């Protein structure tokens, strides 16, 4: 109608509930891909190599 | 000695083992007998083994 427009949503899971470190809460859970801080990353070195 | 196994990325040498024999007689294959007298310089004498 001229005095609405409808708009559709779908809701940004990532912005709304991983923000912080919520997600280093996570137990137990197969990981892939993660950047790694320095001293791990220094220790799994070989590994990456 | 069942197939179900995942490669491992990083692997090293842990522990070296040597086992050696440290006396060397030496050998010495001789077709012409020692124990039979040699011929003189200008006249030789063999008499095989």
């Amino acid at each position: 109608n001229d005095h609405v427009t409808r708009m559709y949503l779908v809701i940004d899971t990532v912005m709304t509930y991983t923000q912080g470190n919520v997600l280093s809460t996570v137990q137990n859970a197969f990981v892939e891909r993660q950047h790694l801080p320095r001293d791990v990353y220094n220790y799994l070195l070989p590994s990456l190599r | 000695n069942n197939d179900d196994v995942i490669k491992a990325s990083n692997k090293y040498y842990l522990n070296n083992y040597l086992e050696q024999f440290g006396g060397n007689l030496v050998l010495f294959q001789s077709s012409a007998d020692l124990s039979k007298k040699f011929g003189t310089k200008k006249e030789p004498n063999l008499e095989s083994s």
